[PDB]
RNA sequence: CCCGAGAAGGGAGGUGCAAAGUGCCUGAAACCUGAUAGUGAUGGAACGAUACGGCAUGAAAGGAUCUCUGGCAUGAAGGAAUCAUUCGCGAGGAUGUAGUACGAAUGUCACUGCCAGUGUCGUAUCUUACGUUUUGAAGAACGGGCCAGGGAGUGUAUCUU
RNA sequence: AGCUUGUAGUCCGUAAGGGAGACAACCCAGCCCGUGGUUAAGGUCCCCAAGUGUCGACUAAGUGUUAAUACUAAAGGGCGU
RNA sequence: UGGGGCCCCGAAAAUUGACGGGGCUCAAGUCGACCACCGAUACCACGGAGUACCGCAAGGUAAUCUCGUAGGAAGGCGUUGUGUUCGGGUCGAAGCAGGGCUGUGAAGUCCUGUGGACCGUUCACAAACGAAAAUCCUGGUAAUAGUAGCAGCAAAGCAGG
RNA sequence: CCCUAACUGGAGUCCGGUGAAGCUUACAUUCUAGUGCACAGUCUAGAGACCUCUAGGGGGAAGUGAAGACCCCGUGGAGC
């Protein structure tokens, strides 16, 4: 429960990231679709004749640097407040919550991420995963 | 309510297409049968001949005989009548020949572009003789 | 010889399968780094010198 | 205990933290059966990409000055409508109004509770699959029915950088 | 000969997007992403966004409505106009 | 009589059909000019990403950078394991089906359900290290399909119990 | 054969039981013309087309069977 700390430099940067990558594409591998043995990860077009490695528009888009999020805010959660892997009540004392927030190890059993919840509550640290 | 008495047949169909896509209009053609068309009476009976016997039995285009029918067709052609603005233009349009009994006493408009006096000949034959030629009765 | 003490000879063409080796009494595929059972293309030797 | 002709099998019931219920750990896809959502017996095909809508979902992990609707300030590129004058055979042009009102976006104040997303369908534009041999592939050229797993620059010696 | 063999330039191969009905190499154009604007080629009767546009003539044959082109018929003749 | 424009005859092909189609006659055709508009990812502008070189660094410049096959170069993602640092787990590990978020992406992380015992990470290092395809190999399984066959050379069965 | 007809038994058709295989990237209700590696159900422009099922014989899918056995090439073989 604390105010972002975020320029408004860096709140534009951050809703103009919202809208560029509200409208970038998913970047499936050309015809997933049509096989159910080809998966939904990015594989670059290799062979000399294929539409989408000739760049046509109505196949879809190529993957490049071009689509790439503002270097300022990248990264960050949609929330805007930066993410923290925590792995441990260890890595609680090197965060700090006025512009950051936390997100807890997925194998933590109830025991120690009561206690990481706890920890991060009487800090101050935003946590993005947890119960009610 | 369109009036095609001595009017010509593509320029008609034109506004008629137009109007239509406009899309918020039924449009009744009556008089279908008075509609004129451009060049020489030969040309265009060997024209019409040519397209009335063309397909296959099976397949090919059933082009209509009817006077009604045939400027129904023109409207259609001009037309992206395969897609749904097109079904609907075409549902939304009735051709008829003379007056069918529920438009008498209406108003009509009629297409002052598309008028057969602005041509500046005598070639021209009817749509109704060429309905008739095409062996139809009207 | 892992997957190599195998006799067997490919069937040529004219029978609709691949040209892999296969059994001379059967048609299960041997001895090829694709076929099952066969050998590994490219394995470690013991005579490397890691050193 | 019941059905069943039945040492089959099924239901009820119990042991077991858990059926894990005799090739029985977890238990994928292909394939098959049923249910839910959308559409559907007037309808055009590389099954998708982009934009806008209908229906259903949207609990968690996504947003809460976030979603919808307006006012005000600054507004790059561009730039009117209307009216007046004058020219032009005419369609129209020039001048002024006016670089005005507007205008992407950047801020701020109200207003609102949905929005991002997911599934399917429709509408508008674009695309005749993938790999390979090819000068040229959607090819009436070759390979694949589908799914899972296995499947191709490795070592010794020697020379060079 | 959409044949074969050269040369200069530019292309396809390895070239998107826009337009020629579709078009490897013809025109604009060489192209990071999103938005706004204006133009290029080409088009503005409908299919299809924008002209049933203006001026001066021609064509009466549905000729034509086909830049380049492997996709488009000649010699000859016409007191057709 | 000569020189010109358009048109006509010359002009016959095999599935019905091609000005792209409808159709069009002072044109919706041809010729000589003209006006206004439409129309790209081009050009302009704004915001953003990457790259090139320079700068100690902040950062600076790019009209004179941004397409791409064979191919060269650089930087990263992933699997398995070793040394080493820091760890997670019956208060529920791996794996599996779906979904949210981040990232240009490789992929990572998170949530829901199931599961019943192991699993990662820092800095480095190795490889039996990544599949979509080889009429590829092994296994499972479709469509064909409740179809062909259950006939031809010896057509054999019916009543009662 | 002109010129086919009728009849018999077994199939087929229909019904009960049993019960495989071969083609298959995907979609697919097509027809014409053009274009495209010059032989297109999928492109382009038109024309048709409500869907499902049964029987039919085989027009098309350059139908399936199959790394062409004819011709050429290989500093490939064998026999003579
Ligand atoms: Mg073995
Ligand atoms: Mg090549
Ligand atoms: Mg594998
Ligand atoms: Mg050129
Ligand atoms: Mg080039
Ligand atoms: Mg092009
Ligand atoms: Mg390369
Ligand atoms: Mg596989
Ligand atoms: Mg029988
Ligand atoms: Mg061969
Ligand atoms: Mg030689």
């Amino acid at each position: 429960v604390s105010t972002l700390d975020m320029d408004p430099e860096s709140r534009r940067l951050f809703n103009v990231r919202k809208v560029q990558k509200g409208k970038k594409p998913q970047f499936k591998r050309t015809c997933s679709h049509k096989f159910k043995r080809l998966d939904d990860n990015w594989r670059r077009p290799r062979g000399s004749q294929g539409k989408q490695r000739r760049k046509y528009v109505s196949k879809g888009a190529l993957v490049q640097v071009g689509y790439g999020s503002p270097a300022a805010v990248k990264g960050l959660h949609p929330s805007g407040y930066s993410d923290v892997l925590i792995s441990s009540i260890a890595e609680l004392e090197l965060v700090d919550p006025s512009y950051e927030a936390i997100r807890i190890a997925g194998t933590i059993g109830a025991q120690k991420k009561a206690l990481i919840l706890a920890k991060a509550e009487e800090a101050g640290i935003k946590v993005l995963n947890s119960g009610r | 309510v369109i009036d095609a008495k001595g009017l010509i047949l593509g320029r008609l169909a034109s506004s008629v297409a137009k109007q239509l896509l406009s899309g918020d209009e039924k449009v009744y053609i009556i008089n279908a049968e008075q509609a004129i068309i451009s060049g020489s009476r030969a040309a265009t009976l060997r024209e019409y001949r040519e397209t009335r016997e063309r397909g296959a039995t099976e397949f090919g285009p059933y082009f209509p005989k009817r006077p009604d029918r045939i400027l129904k067709r023109t409207i259609r052609g001009m037309l992206p009548y395969k897609r749904a603005r097109g079904r609907d233009a075409m549902s939304r349009l009735k051709v008829y020949v003379g007056v069918p009994y529920e438009l008498k006493g209406a108003e009509t408009v009629t297409i002052p572009d598309a008028d057969m006096r602005l041509l500046s000949s005598s070639r021209y034959v009817e749509l109704g003789e060429v309905s008739q030629k095409m062996g139809s009765k009207f | 010889y892992s997957g190599m003490e195998t006799s067997a000879r490919g069937w040529g063409s004219g029978r609709g399968v691949s040209h892999v080796p296969r059994l001379v009494n059967s048609s299960r595929a041997a001895r090829v780094p694709h076929a099952k059972g066969g050998r590994r293309a490219h394995p470690p030797k013991p005579e490397a010198d890691r050193s």
